[PDB]
């Protein structure tokens, strides 16, 4: 039940300025970072090489090697290909992965964004257009879906490869996928508009996994009317949340902040005194 | 094709006069992914400050996480500056003893 996720980003700037740096993630912990100015992919965790033998591994980051130098050098034939719409700073986009499930097979995708929209995918055996794809886009993809190669070599990545090399990290991070960190809480009240009416907000930090509930409470009575924000991240890889909740002065008086949390299982309650 | 980056300002650990912390800027939703981040002291930028791999979001557009090393103080305010080509001039937003 994981998703693994490649994010490519490449950018041309004009005829002498290109980067392309990447970066990995499996469900919302990052694995691994290809920087433009890195030849080889790192590893950002120390299981990221997945149940992969070094000479496999090192045989696959070969081939990334040798797609970069490529793909980069074919985007700037590409742009000369680029009428009507000839305007230089391109900026695109290429998610490609796979849905890990446990019953169903895995599921896999390659979507490419050009000026950070949605406009190519790879299907089955050949890359296409989508809706609302730019009209040119056209005479390069039935040009390119002549490579026998690379669509046989990208249906090997996509369709046997995700997976194989996706179970193996679930099984070496098995460790830290399944680490139960526990949250840290502080209230603290900010005034409204021109009016008597504060909001009183309840941050919670340092949890992992993702989900948490966070509420106000009157007692036993939940507060219809918390408004639970961003799950914002934190350097070490866990989360941050807050929930807030406009009051009336006067009646600040007994509610208080219930944190329910994976990893604790008698709650931080915050009464506001 | 262009977007403003939202801002976010917030801590790590609940903030205590005195008491080392870390305070994180999280940019989002900006488009093209060429932004300065800069996290400010006072007026003065924190010489330090790390950042994490800048990644894109389902919905393309990109987010980053700045960061660093922060102590909250009575008579001390932080702020994070953001510089995108989708705002004519620079985003300061500061921080609030709260978050």
């Amino acid at each position: 039940n994981y998703t693994f996720r490649c994010l490519q980003m490449s950018s041309f700037a004009n005829r002498s300025w290109s980067r392309t740096d990447s970066v990995v993630w499996l469900g919302d912990l990052q694995t691994h970072r290809w920087s433009n100015d890195s030849a080889t992919i790192s590893f950002t965790k120390p299981w990221s090489q997945g149940k992969l033998s070094n000479q496999q591994w090192e045989k696959l980051q070969h081939m990334f090697q040798v797609y970069r130098v490529s793909f980069t050098r074919d985007i700037q034939e590409l742009v000369k290909m680029m009428s009507p719409k000839e305007d230089y700073p391109i900026e695109i986009q290429l998610s490609a992965g796979c849905e890990m499930y446990p019953g169903n097979a895995s599921e896999s995708f390659l979507h490419v964004a050009f000026q950070g929209k949605y406009v190519v995918r790879f299907w089955g055996t050949s890359w296409q257009t989508v809706p609302g794809a730019p009209s040119w886009l056209d005479l390069p993809i039935k040009v390119l879906n002549a490579d026998q190669g690379t669509s046989a070599t990208v249906q090997m990545l996509l369709n046997d490869t995700c997976p194989l090399f996706v179970r193996g990290l679930l099984e070496a991070g098995k460790s830290d996928l399944e680490k139960q960190e526990k949250p840290v809480a502080w209230l603290s009240s900010v005034p409204s508009s021109a009016h008597g009416h504060r909001q009183l907000v309840c941050h919670v930090s340092g949890f992992y996994p993702k989900p948490v509930w966070v509420m106000w409470m009157r007692g036993d009575q939940e507060q219809q009317g918390t408004h639970r924000g961003d799950f914002l991240p934190n350097a070490d890889e866990t989360w941050y949340l807050q929930a807030t909740l406009d009051v009336e002065a006067g009646e600040e008086a007994g509610l208080a902040c219930r944190v329910k949390h994976s990893s604790l299982g008698g709650q931080d309650i915050i009464l506001y005194w | 094709i262009q977007k403003t980056p939202q801002i976010q300002v917030y801590s790590r650990h609940p903030p205590e006069n005195g008491k080392p912390n870390i305070l994180n800027c999280y940019v989002t939703q900006f488009h093209p992914p060429h932004i300065e981040i800069q996290m400010l002291k006072n007026g003065k930028k924190i010489p330090k400050v790390e950042m994490s791999d800048m990644s894109f979001s389902k919905d393309w557009s990109f987010y980053i996480l700045a960061h660093t090393e922060f102590t909250p103080t009575e008579t001390d305010t932080y702020a994070c500056r953001v510089k995108h080509d989708s705002m004519a001039e620079p985003k300061t937003v500061y921080w609030d003893r709260d978050m």
